Order: structure tokens, then C-alpha cells, then sequence
């Protein structure tokens, strides 16, 4: 809780807020663009985090359709945003530089 | 190219519709959708506004110069 | 049953073909009638201007 | 049966006091649910006119 | 060679049938008239009259 | 389960005609699609003009 | 120089009036085609 | 069963206006891709229209104009429609783009780089066709821009002359601007079918940037309806500028006869090209001007490369919004000093927001989605 | 950054591919020459100089 990190945290908790994408009752990982990387990260993701991924994005594009925001109760809580795909990901980029450095030599 | 059937896989999800003609086109045109486009208006004013009030005063000042500098001096 | 767009529907929309019929009936009688308007609106908007409000004074 | 569009359908008349639920039921594979009621809806046509 | 098409269902069928195609022949009838301001059939008509 | 299935309720949407639930809705069917039907028909109209 | 003048103010006023009438009709056409999807409720019921 | 899905020419029609799946949620921004090829066919009538009655000789060219305006019935509307026409088309195009660039539609690469040669025919065919009326303006336009390859080191100025025809723009110019302006849209047409024919391998993207796989609708009534609501408000916007204000986009030196004698003294562009002009004569150099020119549009098909951020849109990215109309009023900036005569401060200004331009596109933008990146933690 | 290709397996591959490239470059080089009729080079050539 020192000089510097206070003031990071702060910086980021307000951007956070300044993105807006709590608004519509999404997580920082619904958003990440689908590469074939993302793809295949999604694709090893359990049963009930990849179905509460469905419902979260459908009902993030059912409120975007209807351009309305979620009630302020609602919204992603900065604190509580779990980052339910960083691990699988980072699993897969390991996995493809470990081929790419096989095909150097 | 793609067709329906074949798209994604999706679990556990209801979805409840109305008929068109049971319900209004227009039910809350004026009492709701003002509010809303002031929140909108709101949301957006200061990543829109800035630049263009930047070009206003641009445009003004060298207008301005302008005209002035095609006016002689004495001497 | 009373109602004047009950009636409309029973009688005119239900079926395609008078639905059709009662289209190309419509354009002919409005077509008339608001050419017949539009035109009298432009001629009290100008009034005297035009040609057709003076070529009396030089015709016999 | 000869395009194998569904495994079965029924039509059904359920009726109660002034009013009721006339119409068809069927179970088919998710690639023929738009032949089926396609086919389905025609012929309700076909008897209405 | 088209002689299948004669039995008691087709002249039922054509009997349910020939009043739709009148009233799309009334429609493509009245479609041309419109269409091409046929003077011939519009002069008989009471308020189109005036038009002319 | 879904035995606690339930539809909301649409009740802000409804037209008048339909917002009571202890009346028949075959009465006013005729007018609301005679309304429907004759605003698609003006704009025809205006289009073929 | 322009002889089309007073034939283009009475087009002008003609179009005018038919847009006037044409543009809130064709938008209520819409709007009674969407309402079946601007008031659809959605509902996520998994097995616990 | 259906026959709609079944008959070898309705399956092309069926799975492109049809069935074809669409996201949900689309907004107005979308449109515009319908109105420019409603654009594209208006311009085919009207401009086959006025064939019938034009002659592409140096003798008549300008007369055979003011019969259509005059004596032709009717004349007058479709000429007034085909000028118009191709303002309207202009506005539609940069519209196009710009959503394109704010959504992140430009990871379509082949559906983009298509674009961008749709983007450079239209300016070709749009071009020529101011050439032939014949005005003044015609004649220097044909002049001027013909003569930016004589900046091409060693073969420029016999490119100018093979182009020419003969040693000066002359009869033989004029005809075969005629005989390209003719030809040149239907190869347009071509492309522009080339154009959906990549795009409905992906199909759309949407606001968010997000998959919407899982909320898809049919093409059909929504956006058809949809379609054509703002089809009639195009034809609400271009019969205004026809029947109000038909002489409001244009210039009035065009009204009068070539001569090759004198230069206007406030010769400009058609508005739509004003921007690319105040990049040229920024630069007080031949070549340098040339190739500034050519890259401020060649420069779209290098946006694809420079895309840092982790996410597609720019809806989460508030930076890269602040950035994106500072680009717009930047532009418009370009547009004003490029309708403004060569004195200062002029000069100055104009030289300041050519160099904001190719730094906010090259430079900035990048920087922002990488701090962007940063400051999500990923 | 394509800092993926950097190892002794592409450097071979373009020691392998290297004269090929060359053949073609020539191929493109000498057709261009002759579609042109470009004086410059073409003078110097001994049998091809008589045809000016
Ligand atoms: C004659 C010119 C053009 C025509 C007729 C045309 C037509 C279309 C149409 C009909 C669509 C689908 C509907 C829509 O997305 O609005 C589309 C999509 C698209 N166009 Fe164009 N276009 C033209 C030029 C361009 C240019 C100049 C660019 C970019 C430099 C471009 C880039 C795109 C992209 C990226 C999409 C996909 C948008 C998305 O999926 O979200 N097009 N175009
Ligand atoms: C993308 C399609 C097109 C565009 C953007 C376009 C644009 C233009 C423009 C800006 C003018 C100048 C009008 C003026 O200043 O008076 C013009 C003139 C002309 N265009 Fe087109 N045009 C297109 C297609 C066509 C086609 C397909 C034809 C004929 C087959 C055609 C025939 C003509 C003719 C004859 C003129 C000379 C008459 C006049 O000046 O109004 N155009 N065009
Ligand atoms: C620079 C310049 C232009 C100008 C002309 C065209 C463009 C855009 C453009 C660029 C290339 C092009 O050809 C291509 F499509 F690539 F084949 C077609 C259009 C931009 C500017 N037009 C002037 C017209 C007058 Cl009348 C005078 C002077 C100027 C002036 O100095």
C-alpha cells in the first residue's frame, strides 16, 4: 500500500471504470479478441464457465441491441473480476513457442 | 456459407417472445427514451466535444489573422 | 365487429387479391386528389405571379 | 418418410370450457425443424383454401 | 398427352380457383389502366374526369 | 425443475385491448389487425405513387 | 439561367409533402417488426 | 421440399438476403453498405440517361449539357441526380470506411484490401466524369492531375503524353475519359460483388467487437425492413440538395466554356478531394508532394498491420476513441485549408496537420492500445 | 517482428533458395528488356544492335 502502488491501483481501478464494459455485466475475458490461441483456450475451459461465458455475452448483446445498461446493483465489481481464462491461455502460448523454437533448429 | 444449426453449442437458456400484435410499437417513446438519450449524450460529450471545439478555435484565429494581415500598416 | 377497422379488416385485407386491388384503387383516387391539393396550395402561395395569373391581360 | 424429415408428429384438438389448443406436435433431428414446419404449414393452407 | 388432368378433382380445384384469378385479373386490369392513363376507360370514370 | 417455469409479465408492452387476462381476445383480434394492415397499406400506396 | 425555376418549388413542395407522410409510416412498419425482439426476456436455469 | 432452397440460381439469392444469419444488434452504422450500392445503381440509370443525349466532342461537349438542361424533358432532374448522386456516393464511402476503422472491421483483411481498390475506382470513375462537361474546371482538373506523373523520374512525361493523346489535353483526351468514365463502373459492380463474396465466408461484425454466434437473427424482415427505412432517407437527403439547393456542392467556374488560355485565380476541387489537395501543396516539393499524396489513401491498407490492442472495437478503449476524433477533426481541418487560398497563416497550419495526420495513424494510436494492454493486466 | 525465422534451418533453406530467385529475377529482368525495346541495353547486344 505504498507511494506508487496506491497511485497504480488507482490509475487502473479508473480506467476500469472508464472502459464500461461492467456496465453490460461482463468480465475483462469476454471482451479479449478470438484468436486461434483464445480459440483453443476457450475450447478447454470446463462445462459451467464456458456456459456462464454464453449466457454473459448473450445478455451483454441482448442489452447492447436494446441500448440499455444493466441497473448500477448489478455491474462487475472491479475487486470481484476473475480471470477465469489467463491460466488455459497461457498454457497454449507456452505450448506454441515450444514448437516455434523446435523449428528454429 | 454458414447456417443455423450449426453455429455454437448452447445450454440451459429460456427465451420468451410476444406476438407483434399484442404489444405496442410505441410504449414508452417519450417517458423513457428522453432519459435515455440524455445518458448517452452524457456518456459521450467529453470523448466527442474536445476535438471539435479544438478545430473551432483553430478556425476562428485564423480567420481572424487572416483578414487582419491583408490590412495595410502606416509606414 | 362495430369497429371501423374490424370492418376494413373482414371486408378488404384478408384476402391478398382485394388487398392488392384495394392498393391500386387507393394510388388512383389519391393520386388525383393530392395533385389536386398540392397544386391549389402552390398557386395561393404565389398568388398573381405566375403566368397563368396574367396571361388574361394579354389575350383578347 | 420418404425425405426423412422427422422420427414422429401427431395433431391434437385439447379442449376445455369456451376455448381450447388446436394444432400438431412433432419430434425431429435439428437439421429439419424448417422442412417440417414448413411442410406442416402448407398443408394447413392447402385444407383452408 | 395432357389428358391426366381430367377428373372430378381438378374441376374441383379449378372451381375453388377461378375466383382468385379474376380478381388478379381485375388487379393486373386496373394495374394498366392506372399505369398508362388510358383516356378510353378513365373519361367514363366520375371524379377522375376533372383531370383531364 | 420446470415445474416453476412461469412467463413474465408483458403487461408494460400489452396494448389496452389485451391487458385484462379475464376476457376473450378473439373480439379484438380483427381490429388490431385491421390497424396494423391499413398502415401497410398507406405506406403501399405513397410507394406506388 | 435557370428556366426550370418555378416547376423545381412546385416539385420541391410535392416532395416535401409525400416525405412528410411516407417517413413515420415506414417507421412504424419497423418498429412493429422489431418489438417481437426489443421486449424479448432471457432466462439461464442450469442444473445447479 | 422448398424449392426457395433448392433451385440452382434462388440458393445464391437464399443464403445472401435471405437466411443469412446476422447479428443481433447492428446499429445504423451498418446501413451504409446497402446505400452505397444503392448509389451505384442510381448513377448507372441516370448516367445511361444522359448517354443518350451527350457527344464527347471538344466542339459540343458543353452544349450538348445545357440541351439536356434545357430542351431534353426531364433533362434536368437526371442531370441534377447524377451530379448529386455522386456527392451522396462520396459521403456513403467515408462513412463506410470510418466505421470500419472505429469497429476493428479491418481484421477482415481480404474483405478490406477489396475495399480499398473499390475506394481508389471510384475515385478514378468519379474523376473522369467531372471531366467531361467541359468547364473550366474540367479542363484544369484534366490538367493538373494528369501531370502528377510527370514526377515518375524518366518515363513521366511520356506517360502524359500517351495518356494526352498528343501534346496537350485536346479532343482526343475528352473521348476516351468518355469511353473509361463508361466502362469503368461496371468493373466496379465486379469488384464490389468480389467484395461480399469474401465477407460472407465471416460474416458481420457487430458494436462490441464480441462473437455473436450465439445471438444470430435471419437477414430477413429485420434488415430489409430495416434497409430500406434508410434507403428512404437517402432519397429524402438527395432530393433536398435537387430540389433546394441544386448548385450548393458545386463550383460556378464550371458553368463557364473551356479556355487554355487563362487559370482561374480560386481554382479548387470538388469538396471530397479538398483533403488529399491540402497534403499535396503542403509539401513545397514535386515528388515529396506526389508520394504524400498517394500514401494518405495507401496508408488504409497499412491499418491492419498496427493493430496492438487486445480487443477488436473501440467501444472499451477510451483512449483510442479521444484519438479517433481527433483524427476526424483533423480531417476536416485538411478540408478547410484545402478550400482556403496559399497565404499565411495558412501554410503553416496546413503543413501542421499533415504531419498530425501520418503521426495520429503511425505512431499514437499503437502506443495507446499498448498502454491500454498494459493497464488491464494482460 | 518477425523474429520466428531467425535460426540455421531458414538460413539453409535460403542458401537452397537463393538461385532460383536469381534465375527469375533474370528471367523478369531480360523479358522486361525485350517488351519495352529499352535502346539503352539493347544497343550494346552484338546481333540485336543491326535492327536499328
Ligand atoms: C463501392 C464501394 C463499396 C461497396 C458497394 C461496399 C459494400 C459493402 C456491403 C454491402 C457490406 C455489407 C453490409 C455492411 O457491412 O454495411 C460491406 C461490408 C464491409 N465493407 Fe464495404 N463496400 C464498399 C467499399 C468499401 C471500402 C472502401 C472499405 C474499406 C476501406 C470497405 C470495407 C468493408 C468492411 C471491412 C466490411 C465488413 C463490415 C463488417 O462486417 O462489420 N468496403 N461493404
Ligand atoms: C460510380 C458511378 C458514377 C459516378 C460516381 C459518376 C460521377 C459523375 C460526375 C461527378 C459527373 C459530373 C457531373 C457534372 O459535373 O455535371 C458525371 C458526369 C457524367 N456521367 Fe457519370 N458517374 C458514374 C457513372 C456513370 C455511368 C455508368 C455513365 C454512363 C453509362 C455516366 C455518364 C455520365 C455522363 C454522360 C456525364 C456528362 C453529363 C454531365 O456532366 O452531367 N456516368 N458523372
Ligand atoms: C492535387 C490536386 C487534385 C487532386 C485530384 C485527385 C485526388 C484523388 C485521386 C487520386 C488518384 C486518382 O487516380 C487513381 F484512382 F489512382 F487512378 C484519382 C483521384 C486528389 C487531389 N485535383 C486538382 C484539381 C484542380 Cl481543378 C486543380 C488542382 C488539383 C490538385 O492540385
Amino acid at each position: 500500500v505504498s507511494a506508487s502502488s496506491r497511485w497504480l491501483e488507482g490509475i487502473r481501478k479508473w480506467y476500469y471504470n472508464a472502459a464500461g464494459f461492467n456496465k453490460l455485466g461482463l468480465m475483462r475475458d469476454d471482451t479479449i479478441h478470438e484468436n486461434d490461441d483464445v480459440k483453443e483456450a476457450i475450447r478447454r475451459l470446463p462445462e459451467n464457465l464456458y456456459n456462464d461465458r454464453v449466457f454473459r455475452i448473450k445478455r451483454a448483446l441482448d442489452l447492447s441491441m436494446r441500448q440499455q445498461i444493466l441497473p448500477k446493483e448489478q455491474w462487475t465489481k472491479y475487486e470481484e473480476d476473475k480471470s477465469y481464462l489467463e491460466p488455459y491461455l497461457k498454457e497454449v502460448i507456452r505450448e506454441r513457442k515450444e514448437r516455434e523454437e523446435w523449428a528454429k533448429k | 456459407g454458414r447456417q443455423f444449426g450449426h453455429l455454437t453449442r448452447v445450454r440451459h437458456v429460456i427465451t420468451y417472445s410476444l406476438s407483434p400484435f399484442e404489444q405496442r410499437a410505441f410504449p414508452h417513446y417519450f417517458s423513457k427514451g428522453i432519459p435515455n438519450v440524455l445518458r448517452r449524450t452524457r456518456a459521450c460529450i467529453l470523448r466527442v466535444a474536445p476535438p471539435f471545439v479544438a478545430f473551432y478555435l483553430v478556425y476562428t484565429w485564423g480567420t481572424q489573422e487572416f483578414e487582419k494581415s491583408k490590412r495595410k500598416n502606416p509606414a | 365487429a362495430p369497429t371501423l377497422t374490424a370492418r376494413l379488416y373482414s371486408l378488404l385485407f384478408r384476402r391478398t387479391s382485394t388487398f392488392a386491388l384495394t392498393i391500386v384503387v387507393g394510388a388512383l383516387f389519391f393520386e388525383r386528389a393530392f395533385d389536386q391539393g398540392a397544386d391549389a396550395i402552390y398557386e395561393h402561395i404565389n398568388e398573381g405571379k405566375l403566368w397563368k395569373h396574367i396571361k388574361h391581360k394579354y389575350e383578347n | 418418410a420418404t425425405n426423412k424429415l422427422c422420427q414422429s408428429f401427431q395433431t391434437f384438438n385439447i379442449c376445455y370450457a369456451d376455448t381450447g389448443l388446436l394444432g400438431a406436435h412433432f419430434v425431429c433431428d435439428h437439421m429439419s425443424i424448417d422442412d417440417m414446419m414448413f411442410v406442416l404449414q402448407g398443408q394447413w393452407m392447402r385444407l383452408c383454401t | 398427352m395432357l389428358t391426366r388432368f381430367l377428373g372430378p378433382r381438378y374441376r374441383q380445384l379449378a372451381r375453388n380457383w377461378v375466383p382468385t384469378a379474376s380478381l388478379w385479373g381485375a388487379v393486373g386490369a386496373v394495374g394498366l389502366v392506372w399505369a398508362t392513363d388510358w383516356r378510353l376507360i378513365l373519361d367514363w370514370v366520375p371524379y377522375i374526369n376533372g383531370k383531364f | 425443475s420446470h415445474t416453476d417455469i412461469k412467463v413474465p409479465d408483458f403487461s408494460d408492452y400489452r396494448r389496452p385491448e389485451v391487458l385484462d387476462s379475464t376476457k376473450s381476445s378473439k373480439e379484438s383480434s380483427e381490429a388490431r389487425k385491421g390497424f396494423s394492415y391499413l398502415v401497410t397499406a398507406t405506406t403501399t400506396v405513397g410507394v406506388a405513387y | 439561367a435557370e428556366p426550370e425555376h418555378d416547376h423545381r418549388k412546385r416539385m420541391g413542395l410535392k416532395m416535401l409533402l409525400m416525405m412528410g407522410l411516407l417517413l413515420p409510416l415506414v417507421y412504424a412498419m419497423k418498429r412493429h417488426k422489431w418489438s417481437v425482439l426489443k421486449s424479448r426476456k432471457l432466462a439461464y436455469r442450469p442444473p445447479k | 421440399t422448398n424449392i426457395r432452397k433448392s433451385h440452382p440460381l434462388m440458393k445464391i439469392v437464399n443464403n445472401a438476403f435471405i437466411d443469412l444469419p446476422a447479428p443481433s444488434n447492428i446499429s445504423s452504422w451498418w446501413n451504409f453498405g446497402s446505400l452505397l450500392g444503392i448509389c451505384l445503381i442510381l448513377q448507372i440509370l441516370t448516367g445511361l440517361f444522359l448517354a443518350m443525349h451527350y457527344t464527347s466532342d471538344t466542339t459540343t461537349a458543353f452544349s450538348s449539357v445545357t440541351h439536356i438542361c434545357r430542351d431534353v424533358n426531364y433533362g434536368w432532374i437526371i442531370r441534377y441526380m447524377h451530379a448529386n448522386g455522386a456527392s451522396m456516393f462520396f459521403i456513403c464511402l467515408y462513412m463506410h470506411v470510418g466505421r470500419g476503422l472505429y469497429y476493428g472491421s479491418y481484421t477482415f483483411l481480404e474483405t478490406w484490401n477489396i475495399g480499398v481498390i473499390l475506394l481508389l475506382t471510384v475515385m478514378a470513375t468519379a474523376f473522369m466524369g467531372y471531366v467531361l462537361p467541359w468547364g473550366q474546371m474540367s479542363f484544369w482538373g484534366a490538367t493538373v492531375i494528369t501531370n502528377l506523373l510527370s514526377a515518375i523520374p524518366y518515363i513521366g512525361t511520356n506517360l502524359v503524353e500517351w495518356i494526352w493523346g498528343g501534346f496537350s489535353v485536346d479532343k482526343a483526351t475528352l473521348t476516351r475519359f468518355f469511353a473509361f468514365h463508361f466502362i469503368l463502373p461496371f468493373i466496379i459492380m465486379a469488384i464490389a460483388m468480389v467484395h461480399l463474396l469474401f465477407l460472407h465466408e465471416t460474416g458481420s461484425n457487430n458494436p462490441t467487437g464480441i462473437s455473436s454466434d450465439v445471438d444470430k437473427i435471419p437477414f430477413h424482415p429485420y434488415y430489409t425492413i430495416k434497409d430500406i427505412l434508410g434507403a428512404l432517407l437517402l432519397i429524402l437527403a438527395l432530393m433536398l440538395l435537387v430540389l433546394f439547393a441544386p448548385d450548393l456542392l458545386g463550383d460556378p467556374d464550371n458553368y463557364t466554356p473551356a479556355n487554355p488560355l487563362n487559370t482561374p485565380p480560386h481554382i479548387k476541387p470538388e469538396w471530397y478531394f479538398l483533403f488529399a489537395y491540402a497534403i499535396l501543396r503542403s509539401i513545397p516539393n514535386k515528388l515529396g508532394g506526389v508520394l504524400a499524396l498517394a500514401f494518405s489513401i495507401l496508408i488504409l491498407a497499412l491499418i491492419p498491420l498496427l493493430h496492438t490492442s487486445k480487443q477488436r472495437s473501440m467501444m472499451f478503449r477510451p483512449l483510442s476513441q479521444c484519438l479517433f476524433w481527433a483524427l476526424v477533426a483533423d480531417l476536416l481541418t485538411l478540408t478547410w485549408i484545402g478550400g482556403q487560398p496559399v497565404e499565411h497563416p495558412y501554410i503553416t497550419i496546413g503543413q501542421l496537420a499533415s504531419v498530425l495526420y501520418f503521426l495520429l495513424i503511425l505512431v499514437l494510436m499503437p502506443t495507446a492500445g499498448t498502454i491500454e494492454n498494459k493497464l488491464l493486466k494482460w
